[PDB]
RNA sequence: AGUUGAGAAGCUUGCUGGAGGUAUCAGAAGUGCGAAUGCUGACAUGAGUAACGACAAUGGGUGUGAAAAACACCCACGCCGAAAGACCAAGGGUUCCUGCGCAACGUUAAUCGACGCAGGGUUAGUCGGUUCCUAAGGCGAGGCUGAAAAGCGUAGUCGA
RNA sequence: AACCCACUCCCGUUGAAAAGGUAGGGGAUGACUUGUGGAUCGGAGUGAAAGGCUAAUCAAGCUCGGAGAUAGCUGGUUCUC
């Protein structure tokens, strides 16, 4: 179906109040000081202070 | 699903063609008014 | 419902789901290191790991039963031979999987499979 | 006629095909007038080079239609002429 | 402070918008990191921004990496490319390709 | 922004603007838009929602590259095979091949492309046209017919 | 079976498609199907006849002029006291 009045700026951005970004689970590799997120593989290729690829 | 239009040559040019216009009376008016008008192609 | 249900789709056919498997399987087994995604390494442990514990038992029948599942004479070569020799005393646990980031095109969990000597 | 002998060839082709063609056979390529048949470059070649040649053939080459902000422009068509010389003799 | 514009980018205004908001007010060090991190597009375009940023201040002016904040961010809209799409029953609608103009902006205070 | 009139409205200055404006009084109007499912450009809500085009099928390794699910090669898988294979006639008109590239498209990214720039590439006595002949049919000297345009038609010459 | 046609269910209705698709269906040596070229045109043609078809338009097309037709009928008609 279609609506009978458009939304306002109001009611439009209240809907988008739950719209919001997090992704906060880095963690510094304890021998290379290399930023990372946990339980994954660094970038360089290290895991838990080994080198794996 | 045919459509209309099927494109050929030999039949475009036996009917819209220079010849095909010039050849009666009607046809050479029309190319008179296509070149009273001005249009740079003439013969479709 | 998956009350107590075990095995994922991965929206594919049986058949598919069957011959991707088998053909990571053989894929893992001449590199020993593998690129792939996160849910598909969750199930591949339930998939080579049989034919590890196999591979323990040199026979004519055992290697006849690992053929039938894992088609390739290099693979079956490559068990019987180094594999299941080297893991002669390692009580399960024949690889290990590692989360590596996301995958640039799309959005996938990526991970890394590893046989756990190398 | 004493014309129709300097108007019949425009040039050597340079190509990767035509000097392929020169060194491996005793073929020369060239540019030739849209209007100029084949016994006309053959006396023409022979008149202008010194050489004999056995025969040539010819082919027409379209112009490429180039787009750009303002319609379609088309460039001039040209025809094009492998002269086979004898085993002597070169168009150089 | 020193700022680093991007005139013209593919992705749209409003989809930048989250990434934004998600580092208005904090610090380079970290700024990097989540957008290092972020699985949206937008964050490869706002860290290119972001380093341009930064090196505009190393470079134009004496400031250290470490004690610069992000301080003013905001995308705004730039020009949408028109075209139509083709739909059932002959009827053919428009689509708008919108872009967007991101603005980072950084001070050693 | 301030201020003056019942009102239409008028007056003075801050900033921007960077070259014309017309005390007062009379004329001449394309003379004052909120609506006509009004016409033309721009921007919204729907909404970051539906969809991304058949349910043949993909999984690894190497290379490049700033960046690989889609680019190249290798291994292995699936699909068509009276076609998802080859060759002609229409039709299209360089989309064919090689270098330099991804501002745009390609329903996503792209190092790739039927995408941009620069070059190259179609060779005939024997294969198809032209040249010879004609069918349906077109035109048609003379000639009949018709207010005029023009219609019919013989000799004739065009038409695969 | 190719080929032609379109009887039934479902899907689709902003569709892959301005008339389609998966299943099933009728004819398939003839009143057949089809490629190329040609003839019949607007109160005029064709029609195993539905008022069907005549370039997605048909109880008489498309385009340009009479023409800014006519509308005792809708709608709209802009500054102040
Ligand atoms: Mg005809
Ligand atoms: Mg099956
Ligand atoms: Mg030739
Ligand atoms: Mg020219
Ligand atoms: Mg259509
Ligand atoms: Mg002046
Ligand atoms: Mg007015
Ligand atoms: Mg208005
Ligand atoms: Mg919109
Ligand atoms: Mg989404
Ligand atoms: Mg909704
Ligand atoms: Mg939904
Ligand atoms: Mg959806
Ligand atoms: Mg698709
Ligand atoms: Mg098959
Ligand atoms: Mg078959
Ligand atoms: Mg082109
Ligand atoms: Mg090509
Ligand atoms: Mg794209
Ligand atoms: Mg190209
Ligand atoms: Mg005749
Ligand atoms: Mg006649
Ligand atoms: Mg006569
Ligand atoms: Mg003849
Ligand atoms: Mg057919
Ligand atoms: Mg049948
Ligand atoms: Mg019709
Ligand atoms: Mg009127
Ligand atoms: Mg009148």
């Amino acid at each position: 179906a279609v609506q009978q009045n458009k939304k306002s700026r109001s009611a439009r951005d209240m809907r988008r109040s739950h719209d919001a970004l997090e992704s906060n689970a880095l963690s510094v590799e304890k021998s290379t000081g290399e930023v990372h997120l946990r339980h994954h593989v660094s970038p360089d290729g290290f895991y838990r202070g080994r080198k794996v690829v | 699903m045919k459509r209309t239009f099927q494109p050929s040559t030999l039949k475009r040019a036996r009917v819209h063609g220079f010849r095909a216009r010039m050849a009666t009376k009607n046809g050479r008016q029309v190319l008179s008014r296509r070149r009273a008008k001005g249009r740079k192609r003439l013969t479709v | 419902m998956r009350h107590r249900k075990s095995g994922r789709h991965l929206s594919r056919t049986s058949a598919h789901r069957k011959a991707m498997f088998q053909n990571m399987a053989v894929s893992l087994f001449e590199h020993e290191l593998i690129k792939t995604t996160l849910p598909k390494a969750k199930e591949l442990r339930r998939v080579a790991e049989p034919l590890i514990t196999l591979a323990k038992e040199d026979s004519v029948a055992n290697r006849r039963l690992a053929f039938d599942r894992t088609r390739s004479k290099a693979a079956v070569g490559k068990l019987f031979n180094d594999l299941g020799k080297r893991y002669a005393n390692r009580p399960g646990g024949y690889l290990r999987i590692l989360k590596c980031g996301f995958r640039a095109g799309d959005n996938a969990p990526m991970a890394y499979v590893e046989l756990v000597d190398r | 006629n004493q014309e129709r002998v300097f108007k019949v060839l425009l040039g050597p082709h340079i190509s990767e095909k035509a000097t392929g063609l020169a060194d491996g056979k005793s073929q020369f390529v060239f540019k030739v007038a849209t209007d100029a048949t084949k016994l006309e470059i053959k006396k023409a070649v022979e008149s202008l080079f010194s050489v004999k040649v056995q025969r040539v053939t010819t082919l027409n080459v379209k112009g490429k239609t180039k787009r750009t902000a303002r319609g379609l422009g088309k460039r001039n068509d040209w025809k094009k002429a492998y002269i086979a010389l004898q085993p002597g003799q070169d168009l150089d | 402070e020193v700022a680093a514009k991007l005139s013209g980018a593919r992705i749209s205004a409003q989809k930048a918008r989250l990434v934004a908001d998600q580092i208005r007010g904090k610090k380079v060090g970290e700024a990097l990191n989540l957008l290092a991190f972020s699985s949206k597009k937008a964050a490869e375009i706002m860290k290119k921004v972001l380093e341009s940023a930064v090196a505009n201040a190393e470079h134009n002016e004496g400031a250290d990496v470490d004690d610069l904040k992000v301080s003013t961010v905001f995308v705004n809209e730039g020009r949408s490319l028109k075209r139509i799409m083709p739909r059932a029953k002959g009827r053919a609608d428009r689509i708008v390709k919108r872009s967007c103009h991101i603005t980072v902006k950084v001070a050693d205070k």
